[PDB]
């Protein structure tokens, strides 16, 4: 029972901005705490809470609530601030792990990003007619891939994956490609690349030809 | 304060029974309260119900004792996992690296404190043989990249173990180079991609080329970088 | 001694459910409106109205 | 202000002199801190302290 | 209810039955699956 | 029939004080206790099964719980029942304990579980036996007369006392589900699942392997299992599967109210 | 979480209610006059009992 | 004894030396056991039935087990206005007062 | 004597109308089998040749 409900699952802000997080469950009794995620990064405690409180982090985080619902609230985000942010309360009867809320300090947005490389020409015989795709830059997320094979569409033998963020930029992507056999990239020259995002709904588009 | 330590990651196989590494240190000297959370790619936490705080009888939470059936170490600071048996399913973050868990049902209960966190160990349940990092696209023969003022990139792809080495021009763009992306893929396979993000005005001054090395192999990556929209090329 | 016999409880999510009428020694029914039950591991409803 | 005693010189209570590791570089001394002045509302932040070790891998 | 004959049968074995344990459905208690009910205890126990 | 334990499994369901004072979700949740026995013997209806294991064996020696999931095993050394103190149990089999119990105004049963955690279930229960003949005694006598009574005979027969049993409700949980960023998916640990979603899904339904949900936000997800191929009773405390009942099945509830004398 | 006694049996009678009482468990009745004077009453039923008022 | 903070463990003067035992056989009873719901340092928590004493005990680790009793009658008051003796399925909420199980200061 | 049904069909009980160990190849048969068939004096003699199936591990 309990159930950590977080009301929130996802939120995107200016660094300068406060943000806040809350959480609802049926009864509380002992001290659900916070805790956050980088993509790759180590967690550490931000705040503990039901009656008493203490936060790990040098002061910029406070947390309250009774009644309803328990919170989180952050004061002027500006740094690496990016992560996933859950709320917990440990084993015991069976009552299960807060489901967490996204928030990052917005980027210089632009257009998606897309990558459109040559496999390699040699050795088609290992399955290098096999085209490969790395998506960046792109916000919000709904980047899904389209696939151009000498300008007709395909969507199929595809190697799904989940990247992490671009870094010091921050901004979501992902991974991919069009798995294909040998003779097919020896008889013919061209592809296209490209990102139904619905930031655009139409996809950004990249294209090569084998000729550079 | 306390403080906790783990392997970096551990290459095994499935059905194995393996270890899992840990100790706990940093104002404590011995035990106190340690506790696992495991979290496979693509998920939420979970904590690790194997272990909630085993410092004298090991745990399970409700679940577990499936593939997960495990048992834990209770000895001076060193809360070892024993998971048995385990499944491709179990490729996960162990967060041994935990903050002192309060249990019920059992009858006691415990502070708040400063709190623990840190790394946690990647068991990387895995059988792939060792391969090169750039040998499917970079090294053989080509590249060319259509077009965008700083759209510029390299390609590492099917290639197994981790870490891959990398740098541009000899390490020289560093102070622009963008470190980026890596994933392992359902294959047992990594694939890994960089960027340099000078802009157009400050990128064609060079003749400019980018490098991976990677021991498991004892191979080296080289190629000759030529954008479509950089300043050098209008 | 009497049993009194009651079945799992009908709870429907995001509409209302009505009486199915019948003739037994002493029937009783209701239906109770904005329930939220709770299994072990979650709410059992989709929505809490 | 709130301060804290060394039976004889003065300090702020955020810790005693000695530094953390106390009760372990001043066994037992560390304690009498406590005795002679205990009424301020600092001493808790004295005992916060005093009873705090610092082993060689904490690097908060 | 709950006097002797709160529950009646023409034999041990019959189908038949009368009853008059006024029983009386009430609101579950909120996030729980229960049916809570209130009834007169069996007239029959009281009886004995 | 005896073997009818092959079809049907333990469940948690929700007792009133855990024995710490808390309501829980138990997996010893004792779903009716009856009296009905002059001679004060007392059988009890329980959320575990007894006298069984997971192989779906006879075994006098285990106990079956559920943990969540997953039926697991445990001691029946380990089981207890009491009351105001220690009763002794005089059979067990199925869903169902006998035992003879001192006067007390609660009953509490219990069990070890396979991690060594102590689980519990306590309901408000006067049990106060009624007096065999004209003298309030304590315990049987060495010396004495016969007067008739009744006792839940010690005999787990096929009873004429029946008990229905149906498919479980969809058992929803909040971990079959992760967001990815930008999408949910669903993940099968190698049960059926059925799935809802209103982020302008078209495509709510049904899956046997894990599946993404395009677009969705965890707190606008739902997930359950649903392809239940062992039944459970029919309780009150768990929801019915659909408003029209269920496809059932029986059990024939063990030890009978046999008339003897005390 | 306390209990709530269940419903008593009531029944009429000319210038007074008779109700049964099932306790499970002592409990308390209490009864007043809405009236100037309340000439409040109580007592703890421990038994089936029936009270006219 | 070290002054680690084992769960599982609690410690006991013998003659001049602090000396360990197992806190798995601690117990608290009055006229039947009680529940411990909570313990850290000289303190416990317990649930107790009605009775006229209290004795609290522990087995040694020499598998001698101590034990200690004090006269003390324990009745704890009604909530309400019916005398209950475990909570039910079903009722009302009424304010009452606890000791909350979190070892906070 | 009286017998058991099954959708389209009529047939005596003690034997399963799907191939016997019914339940352990075919566990859903009761969604199948026991809507309203609960009624039938037969259905204690079906519900034992259903699991209590004599399966091709035993012997008589």
């Amino acid at each position: 029972e309990i159930v950590l409900t977080q009301s929130p699952g996802t939120l995107s802000l200016s660094p300068g901005e406060r943000a806040t997080l809350s959480c609802r469950a049926s009864q509380s009794n002992n001290y659900l705490a916070w805790y956050q995620q980088k993509p790759g990064q180590a967690p550490r405690l931000l705040i503990y809470g039901a009656s008493i409180r203490a936060t790990g982090i040098p002061d910029r985080f406070s947390g309250s609530g009774s009644g309803t619902d328990f919170t989180l609230t952050i004061s002027r985000l500006a740094p690496e601030d990016f992560a996933v942010y859950y709320c917990q309360q440990y084993g015991s009867s069976p009552l299960t792990f807060g489901p967490g809320t996204k928030v990052d300090i917005k980027r210089t947005v632009a257009a998606p990003s897309v990558f459109i490389f040559p496999p390699s020409d040699e050795q088609l015989k290992s399955g290098t007619a096999s085209v490969v795709c790395l998506l960046n830059n792109f916000y919000p997320r709904e980047a899904k891939v389209q696939w151009k094979v000498d300008n007709a569409l395909q969507s199929g033998n595809s190697q799904e994956s989940v990247t992490e963020q671009d870094s010091k930029d921050s901004t979501y992507s992902l991974s991919s490609t069009l798995t294909l056999s040998k003779a097919d990239y020896e008889k013919h020259k061209v592809y296209a690349c490209e990102v139904t995002h619905q930031g655009l709904s139409s996809p950004v588009t990249k294209s090569f030809n084998r000729g550079e | 304060e306390v403080q906790l330590v783990q392997s970096g990651a551990e290459v095994k196989k499935p059905g194995s029974s393996v270890k899992v590494s840990c100790k706990a240190f940093g104002g404590t000297f011995s035990s106190y309260a340690i506790t696992w959370v495991r979290q496979a790619p693509g998920q939420g936490l979970e904590w690790m119900g194997g272990i909630i705080p085993i410092l004298g009888t090991t745990d399970y939470a409700q679940k577990f004792q499936g593939r997960v059936t495990i048992t834990a170490d209770k000895s001076t600071s060193t809360a070892y996992m024993e998971l048995s048996s385990l499944r491709s399913e179990d490729t996960a973050v162990y967060y041994c690296a935990r903050d002192p868990p309060t249990h019920g049902g059992d009858f006691n209960y415990y502070y708040y404190g400063v709190a623990v966190w840190g790394q946690g160990t990647t068991v990387t349940v895995s059988s792939a043989s060792t391969k090169g990092p750039s040998v499917f696209p970079l090294a053989p023969s080509s590249k060319s990249t259509s077009g965008g003022t700083a759209a510029l990139g390299c390609l590492v792809k099917d290639y197994f173990p981790e870490p891959v080495t990398v740098s541009w021009n000899s390490g020289a763009l560093t102070s622009g180079v963008h470190t980026f992306p890596a994933v392992l893929q359902s294959s047992g396979l990594y694939s890994l991609s960089s960027v340099v993000t000078v802009p157009s005005s400050s990128l064609g001054t060079q003749t400019y080329i980018c490098n991976v090395n990677h021991k498991p192999s004892n191979t080296k990556v080289d190629k000759k970088v030529e954008p479509k929209s950089c300043d050098k090329t209008h | 001694e009497y049993k009194t016999v009651i079945p799992s409880p009908y709870v429907k999510c995001c509409g209302t459910a009505e009486c199915k009428d019948k003739s037994l020694p002493d029937y009783s029914c209701k239906v109770f409106t904005g329930v939220y039950p709770f299994m072990w591991g979650g709410a059992y409803c989709f929505c809490d109205t | 202000p709130v301060m804290c005693l060394l039976a004889n010189t003065t300090f702020p209570c955020s810790q005693p002199p000695c530094t953390p590791c106390c009760y372990e570089k001043e066994p037992e001394e560390t304690l009498r801190m406590l005795e002679d002045n205990v009424m301020r509302p600092g001493y808790y932040q004295l005992l916060q302290a005093s009873l705090t070790c610092s082993p060689h891998r904490q690097r908060r | 209810p709950g006097q002797f004959g709160d529950i009646q049968s023409r034999t041990p074995e019959s189908e038949d039955v009368y009853a008059n344990t006024q029983l009386v459905l009430q609101r579950p208690s909120a996030g729980t699956v229960h049916v809570p009910y209130s009834q007169a205890p069996s007239g029959f126990k009281y009886w004995l | 029939n005896f073997n009818v334990y092959k079809a049907i499994r333990p469940y948690l369901a929700h007792c009133p004080d855990c024995g710490e004072g808390h309501s829980c979700h138990s997996p010893v949740a004792l779903e009716r206790i009856r009296n009905e026995a002059t001679d004060g013997t007392l059988k009890i209806q329980v959320s575990l099964q007894i006298g069984i294991k997971t192989d779906d064996s006879h075994d006098w020696t285990k106990l079956r719980y559920m943990d969540n999931h997953m039926p697991a095993d445990a001691e029946r050394a380990r089981l207890f029942v009491r009351t105001s103190a220690p009763c002794t149990i005089t059979g067990t089999m199925g869903h169902f304990i006998l035992a003879r119990c001192p006067k007390g105004e609660t009953l509490t049963v219990g069990f070890t579980d396979g991690r060594k955690i102590s689980h519990s279930c306590t309901h408000p229960f006067h049990h106060d036996p009624p007096v065999i003949g004209r003298e309030k005694f304590h315990s049987r006598p060495q010396h004495g007369r016969e007067l008739p009574c009744s006792t839940y005979a010690q005999s787990t027969a096929a009873t004429a006392e029946e008990i229905e049993v149906h498919m479980p409700p969809d058992t929803p949980d909040r971990t079959l589900m992760s967001q990815q960023s930008g999408n949910v998916k669903i993940t099968v640990n190698s049960q059926t699942v059925r799935y809802k979603c209103n982020c302008g899904d078209s495509n709510e339904g049904l899956t046997t392997t894990d599946k993404v949900i395009n677009n969705c936000k965890v707190d606008q997800c739902h997930a359950a299992v649903t392809n239940h191929k062992k039944w459970q009773y029919n309780s009150p405390l768990v929801p019915r599967n659909a408003e029209l009942g269920d496809r059932k099945g029986k059990v024939h509830i063990p030890f009978p109210l046999a008339n003897v004398t005390c | 979480r306390v209990p709530k006694a269940r419903n008593p049996t009531v029944t009429y009678g000319k210038n007074q209610v008779i109700m049964l009482l099932y306790p499970d468990h002592p409990t308390l009745l209490s009864y007043r006059n809405m009236g100037e004077e309340p000439n409040y009453q109580e007592e703890w039923v421990t038994h089936k009992k029936e009270i006219r008022l």
